[PDB]
């Protein structure tokens, strides 16, 4: 059914180099860790977009390498499949979250409240005289950042070289976009409320589209076994800024006698509304394939649609003094009107 | 008419007790209470008129389960007879 | 195949901590009759204090269904019956 086979990849070892690269790494070449300066202002709430340095992470192992010893080519293994180390890095935060070092300001945080509930329940149920999804207490957005200057994502792609064996692996891609839609919030954790035992039931979401619950998985209501219905919440949800826009392929790239192509772009948290229609930019992000559900996928089979999950966006496009020098050069108005368009007389 | 009149006067009278229950707002307009006993607990309700007064609360709470018990029937055996 | 029995108001239920020893531990706390209040008020709050305890014991059943359910039981479980007379003789007792 399921046959295994093995891979020469450890994911303890380089969850293990993350976590030290997390505490260990400093940048002294511009002139203490500044990912975990980073990672306070998230706990003073001071920033909501952590991005990571693949340049950063060479030069870790670089440094690694002068210290003489050898790293597991851990951005290879980001190139490789940036989507499981997107949720690795985020659990490498959360396992070195510091502490806040100004004001909480706990009355807007409604899952705060809701989580000291539930611990108080259970500290009440398991008094006899994971309790959430780490995607719920996420208040940060991550981001991958490319190496440059040093290499597949690098190099900057057309759309049409980007094939099947592309899936799954951060690339880079230049293009003009085409349409941008509206920005529209997706959800990631959907909590439902039971009516008669006062609980609460948390479901993630991770497709493009998802089921409901209709009764509650509580251990307190199935114990006496009532049918309390569930009722979503949206104030306890857990959402995103998502954006699909559509990228088209320079003509340039295109070559002779094919018309260009077009990819799918989603944007997601603190990276949505930079896309703007009619603008050519380069797009680094982790190209995922998009699954159907049901019938679509029974029906089509196989054959699967694609879209690019981006993850950094690069736009590829004294003023007075010079004025100033443009006044004693003289005679304004004929030197712009002959330096404007110099191929006619 | 004067007992059409008086019996329209019961039915205004038993069709404003029923509106003091009737939410204000519309159905989607949605309203969450949590009630808490003296023995600290969280109860969840959905209701407009029920966030104000405890007792719909608690009829809201009483008529939101779905188990009925049996009531036994004597099926009117005297129709059996002619 | 047996999966499951589906739980009744039973007489171990009535002897936990959350049960009867709450009634006698909290009830002459939280009742208050009142004569300026008027008889709506007062029988609401009868009413109230024993439907959270209802609702804290046995939640599966309605308000009236589970007055009806503890009826059968007192009528049934000769243990509830002995604590029952219990109750009264340790109060004449003193
Ligand atoms: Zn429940």
């Amino acid at each position: 059914a399921l046959p295994s086979i093995q891979l020469p990849v450890d994911y303890n070892n380089l969850f293990n180099e993350i976590t030290d690269f997390l505490v260990t790494f400093k940048q002294d070449t511009l002139s203490g860790p500044k990912y975990m300066a980073m990672l306070q202002k998230v706990a003073n709430r001071e920033l909501n977009s952590v991005i990571i340095d693949l340049d950063d992470i060479l030069q870790y192992q670089n440094e690694k390498f002068l210290q003489g010893t050898q790293a597991d080519d851990l951005v290879s293994a980001i190139q490789q499949n940036a989507n499981h180390f997107t949720e690795l890095f985020c659990r490498a935060i959360d396992n070195n979250m510091p502490l806040p070092t100004k004001e909480i300001d706990y009355k807007d945080d409604v899952l705060d409240v809701i989580l000291n509930q539930r611990r108080l329940r259970n500290e009440r149920m398991l008094s006899d005289r994971e309790l959430f999804p780490p995607n719920l207490t996420r208040r940060y957005f991550l981001y991958f950042k490319p190496l440059s200057q040093n290499a597949i994502s690098s190099k900057p792609l057309s759309v049409r070289q980007i094939k099947g064996d592309f899936l799954g692996q951060l690339i880079t891609v230049r293009g003009i976009i085409t349409r941008v839609s509206d920005v529209k919030p997706a959800v990631e954790v959907i909590a439902y409320t039971c009516d008669q035992c006062g609980y609460e039931v948390f479901q993630e979401v991770n497709s493009r589209t998802f089921t409901p619950l209709s009764e509650c998985t509580s251990e307190e209501c199935s114990q006496n076994q009532t049918k309390g219905q569930l009722f979503m919440s949206t104030r306890a949800s857990k959402f995103s800024a998502f954006q699909e826009c559509k990228i088209q392929e320079l003509s340039q790239q295109v070559p002779v006698g094919h018309i260009p192509r077009s990819l799918n772009i989603h944007v997601n948290g603190t990276l949505v509304r930079s896309l703007s229609p009619g603008d050519i930019v380069d797009v680094t992000g982790i190209f995922l394939p998009a699954p159907y559900t049901g019938f679509k996928a029974l029906k089509a089979g196989l054959l699967t649609e694609t879209y690019l999950e981006a993850q950094f966006v690069r736009q590829h496009k004294d003023v007075e003094e010079r004025v100033m020098e443009l006044i004693t050069s003289g005679d304004v108005y004929n030197r712009l009107a002959k330096s404007i368009a110099p191929e006619i007389y | 008419g004067f007992e059409l009149s008086k019996l329209l006067q019961k039915e205004h009278q038993m069709r404003k007790n029923v509106i003091k229950h009737t939410s204000a707002r519309h159905s989607r307009f949605g309203g969450l209470l949590s009630i808490q006993t003296p023995d600290k607990t969280r109860l969840t309700v959905s209701g407009s008129q029920a966030l104000v007064d405890e007792k719909i609360a608690l009829q809201k709470l009483d008529d939101s389960k779905k188990w009925n018990k049996r009531i036994i029937k004597k099926h009117q055996s005297v129709a059996a007879e002619g | 195949r047996k999966r499951r029995p589906q739980v009744k108001l039973t007489a171990e239920k009535l002897l936990s901590d959350k049960g009867l020893p709450y009634v006698l531990k909290n009830a002459h706390k939280r009742i208050r009759i009142s004569s300026k209040k008027n008889s709506y008020d007062n029988l609401s709050n009868i009413i109230q204090f024993y439907q959270l305890w209802a609702h804290e014991l046995f939640p599966k059943a309605k308000f009236k269904d589970f007055m009806k359910i503890c009826q059968t039981v007192g009528k049934t479980d000769p243990v509830l019956r002995e604590y029952r007379v219990s109750l009264f003789r340790d109060e004449m007792g003193m």
